């Protein structure tokens, strides 16, 4: 298997 | 040519959550993120409302402007269009269906204003 963080991007460092 | 295609997030890659689950990629559910970021405490999902997205002129580029929190603080980051972004109550989507199936075979709603994009943070 993949971590499923494999397709969830980031909108940039949000504040 | 390989067997398949890439096994990272390429359509049919069976995507193991923080809850153990083992899904299609294609097939992840934005309650499936959730979940797996809440169960753990390394991980966090966030809510970041999209008030507006504009293309950038640059090649795939569109700034994505996100009202960050109950306090909408705002953020413009270039991001591109080929990026699936997970939405928090509203989908797996990208702002770039066609681009992200095309390119990745990988299927997407359309990431639009108005989606609370999940910002997920890998401590």
């Amino acid at each position: 298997v993949f971590p499923w963080h494999s397709l969830v991007p980031f909108l940039a460092p949000s504040q | 040519a390989p067997p398949t295609l890439p096994p990272y997030f390429m359509k049919g890659s069976i995507i193991q959550l923080a809850n153990g689950e083992l899904k299609k990629v294609e097939d992840l559910k934005t309650e499936d993120f959730i979940q797996s970021a809440e169960i753990s405490n390394d991980l966090k999902i966030d809510s970041s409302t999209v008030e507006r997205i504009e293309d950038s002129h640059s090649p795939g580029v569109a700034v994505i402007q996100f009202a960050v929190g109950e306090h909408r603080a705002q953020v413009s980051v270039e991001v591109l269009v080929e990026y699936p972004f997970f939405v928090f109550g509203q989908g797996w989507s990208s702002c770039c269906p066609e681009r992200t199936s095309q390119l990745f075979d990988l299927p997407c709603s359309k990431l639009s204003v108005g989606d609370v994009c999940i910002s997920l943070t890998l401590k």
